[PDB]
RNA sequence: CUCGAUGUCGGCUCGUCGCAUCCUGGGGCUGGAGCAGGUCCCAAGGGUUGGGCUGUUCGCCCAUUAAAGCGGCACGCGAGC
RNA sequence: ACCGCUGAAAGCAUCUAAGCGGGAAACCUUCUCCAAGAUCAGGUUUCUCACCCACUUGGUGGGAUAAGGCCCCCCGCAGA
């Protein structure tokens, strides 16, 4: 959640979006990911902004 | 506008007025006062004057203090406080140096001093607080100055903070209020306060005009 | 295993935060998740990380009327009929400073690390701050849109 | 219906808008006045007073009425101030000029004296007759009622003071 | 001041209000004004 | 709940709290002329006596007082009497 | 508590919804006392302001001092 709301996103969404890209990395790996390799984690990040769907409240 | 002086408190006796009525007087030695200091708002926080008073030996003191007077350029003294002013400091009516005296107060004025209490040691209930005790007679087994119950029951399971109870007594810092200048004796630099003045003969006593009058 | 920060690992930074017209809440919660560091990947419930937290213009936080009317802030002495109460009102007038300390005290985990955690807020009434040597970086409350 | 009726201006000589700000000048001093958010004052052809506001808001039409009210007082105070004719009832009751203050006299073994305050000037007529005037209704009136309320209320006799014409109750008594 | 939880007009003259979150009853007759409480 | 034990009235001593206020403080109304009252509202800072009779609590009475309030705390308080 | 001034919604009225007053032994300052273990451990001042040895050279172990203090000693109306 911290990396995620220092990468401009909620932990719900990116989540959501994670599910939407299937991404199947593990919550540990992405905890190891976002402490280790920032810019890895943005990357993750941008794929699930991607995989989002045009309006989540629809 | 509030005057202080430091003094030592020299005994009682009594004197008679212009009605022919007796005075009780405590003879205070109002001896004559330096500054040595002055409490600013700018540098302290407040306003305040020290007040040096007592004949010392500078053998007796040690290098620090020495080192404080010698700074505001008098003698060593026994002594040292200070008298809360006001906030209206104006910044003047006492230098560094200066001399007070007992001629600050007049005949018919009111004071306010304030002294230590003598000591009283340990002391029971029945002194310190006045308790009643319990009876001498009539079946009382070994209660005659006992407090007797101290708290209630399983509700509360505890005893009150500030319940009064024996210990050491005396010692305080004490003040008396609205005490009349009976007269002041300008050779010998003692005042005539009529009415006690809390301590022992000998004691440090400071003396100020009374807020309330 | 998961990274466990170690001694000398934490890194502290300098945050200004101006009250001028925030409500006192939602100040509070931005304050005490900057001092505990909840904003850092690197967070461990065991380990103060965070940064130094000033608030300045303490006397311009936001509160209700009616709040500054009727909110209580309570006190016991020990003594039998030692509760003293106080308005908020009277607390923003005599020391603003503390009501916005109180309200962030309030927040922080009840345990023995908030005690060391706490040690690095500062709280001011005026526009000004002593801590100039210091660089604090202006902060502002933002959310995040999900 | 009040609200939605422009305030006549005989002089307005300094009519000025600045932030829902109004002062106003004439045959009198100045009075400075902020006016609520919501309600917009605004100027006319001919330099009258209109009170807008939006519309159908519980809130917003009870300001309306507020804000016209205050406005054409303040606008009637500095063309003529308001003066307030009271009189003094009873049995010796008087009251007397003394400089710039009035000495009353309401059966007190103390002289009664009421200072006046910045902006109000008291007239004495009648040793039982006496006027307040002023600029500032709400001052005037404040002033008025703490004079009115010197003596309480005697329904036997009547004595005390009293505005002009009011009436107060009675009671037979004994 | 008359102060019971039911408040109502006596006669035609007295007029109830609500002040300060209180309802009261005003009259010219002061034995008619009442509060709730 | 307590039976391999939770000491039961009254009194003394020490208290503490509530306000449903006895006095003192502030008011409204009055079938309040004044003095005095009645009733209702606000208010718990302080104060609120000594005896006779009874194991008593309670109660009656005597003499005062500004007043002689009502209750909770194991019907407060026996490793305090 | 209560008594008001200004005043609409509700063309009037209204102590009130904007606003502004008075108002008690109750509350807060003011008088007395405690108080920086207030671990946010404060302020104003003044004095010393100085060495030597060892070592794995360490915000390391020792030793000798300054200012100052304590113990010992003669006492107290200070006191278990
Ligand atoms: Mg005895
Ligand atoms: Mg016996
Ligand atoms: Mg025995
Ligand atoms: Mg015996
Ligand atoms: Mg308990
Ligand atoms: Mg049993
Ligand atoms: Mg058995
Ligand atoms: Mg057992
Ligand atoms: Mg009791
Ligand atoms: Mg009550
Ligand atoms: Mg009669
Ligand atoms: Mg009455
Ligand atoms: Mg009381
Ligand atoms: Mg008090
Ligand atoms: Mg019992
Ligand atoms: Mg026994
Ligand atoms: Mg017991
Ligand atoms: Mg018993
Ligand atoms: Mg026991
Ligand atoms: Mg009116
Ligand atoms: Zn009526």
């Amino acid at each position: 959640n911290a990396a995620a709301r220092l990468n401009d996103i909620t932990y719900n969404r990116l989540i959501q979006g994670l599910k939407a890209a299937g991404v199947e990395v593990d919550r540990k790996n992405l905890a190891d990911i976002a402490i280790s390799d920032p810019a890895a984690f943005t990357a993750l990040v941008d794929v699930a902004r991607a995989a989002l769907p045009e309006d989540v409240n629809a | 506008a509030r005057k202080g002086i430091l003094g030592t408190k020299l005994g009682m006796t009594q004197v008679f007025d212009e009605s022919n009525r007796v005075v009780p007087v405590t003879v205070v030695k109002a001896g004559p006062n330096v500054v040595t200091r002055i409490r600013t708002p700018e540098r302290d926080g407040y306003s305040a004057v020290q007040l040096a008073y007592g004949e010392i030996s500078p053998r007796k003191v040690n290098k620090p203090l020495t080192g404080q007077y010698t700074a505001a350029g008098v003698n060593p003294r026994r002594y040292l406080a200070e008298l809360r002013l006001d906030d209206s400091d104006a910044a003047t009516e006492y230098q560094v140096g200066q001399e007070l005296t007992a001629e600050i107060f007049a005949d018919g004025s009111y004071v306010d001093v304030t002294g230590t209490s003598k000591g009283k040691g340990f002391a029971g209930t029945m002194k310190r607080h006045g308790f009643r005790g319990q009876g001498a007679s009539h079946g009382a087994q070994a209660v005659h100055r006992r407090p007797g119950s101290i708290g209630g029951c399983a509700t509360p399971a505890r005893v009150f903070k500030g319940t009064r109870m024996a210990g050491r007594m005396g010692n305080d810092r004490v003040t008396v209020l609205n005490l009349l200048v009976h007269k002041v004796d300008a050779e010998n630099g003692v005042l005539l306060i009529k009415g006690a003045v809390p301590g022992r003969t000998g004691g440090l006593v400071m003396v100020r005009s009374a807020i309330k009058r | 295993p998961t990274y466990a920060p170690k001694a000398g690992d934490t890194t502290r930074s300098w945050y200004v935060i101006d009250a001028t017209d925030v409500v006192l809440g939602r100040l509070a919660v931005a304050a005490a998740n900057l001092l505990r560091g909840k904003h850092k990947p690197t967070f461990a419930p065991n380990v103060d990380g965070g940064d130094f937290v000033i608030v300045i213009n303490a006397d311009k936080v936001a509160i209700s009327g009616d709040k500054l009317q009727h909110k209580m802030v309570y006190r016991h002495s020990g003594y039998p009929g030692g509760l003293h109460k106080r308005t908020i009102g009277e607390l923003m007038q005599r020391h603003p400073d503390r009501v916005v300390e109180k309200a962030i005290l309030g927040m922080l985990p009840k345990n023995r690390l908030s005690r060391q955690i706490q040690r690095k807020l500062r709280v001011y009434a005026g526009p000004e701050h002593p801590h100039s040597a210091q660089q604090p970086v202006p902060y502002e409350l933002k959310q995040v849109a999900q | 219906r009040i609200g939605k009726q422009p305030i006549p201006v005989p002089a307005g000589v300094d009519v000025t808008i600045e932030g829902q700000s109004i002062s106003v000048k004439g045959p009198k001093g100045t009075l400075g006045l902020t006016v609520a958010e919501p309600i917009k004052v605004a100027r006319n052809d001919d330099g009258a007073i209109v009170v807008t506001r939006p519309d159908d808001e519980r809130r917003n039409r009870s300001l309306h009425g507020l804000s016209r009210t205050l406005v054409s007082n303040l606008v009637t105070g500095v063309t003529q101030g308001y003066t307030t004719k009271m009189e003094i009832f009873g049995v010796g009751y008087r009251v007397q000029l003394k400089g710039s203050n009035l000495e009353f006299a309401l059966g007190y073994s103390h002289p009664v004296v009421i200072e006046a305050p910045e902006g109000i000037t008291f007239a004495v007529q009648a040793p039982t007759k006496f006027t307040v005037s002023g600029i500032d209704k709400q001052k005037v009136g404040q002033i008025a009622a703490n004079i009115r309320r010197l003596r309480r209320p005697d329904p036997y006799k009547g004595k005390g003071v009293r505005y002009e014409g009011e009436q107060i109750r009675r009671k037979v008594g004994k | 001041v008359k102060v019971n939880p039911s408040v109502k007009p006596i006669c035609d003259k007295c007029r109830l209000i609500r002040r300060h979150g209180r309802v009261m009853v005003i009259c010219s007759d002061p034995r008619h004004k009442q509060r709730q409480g």
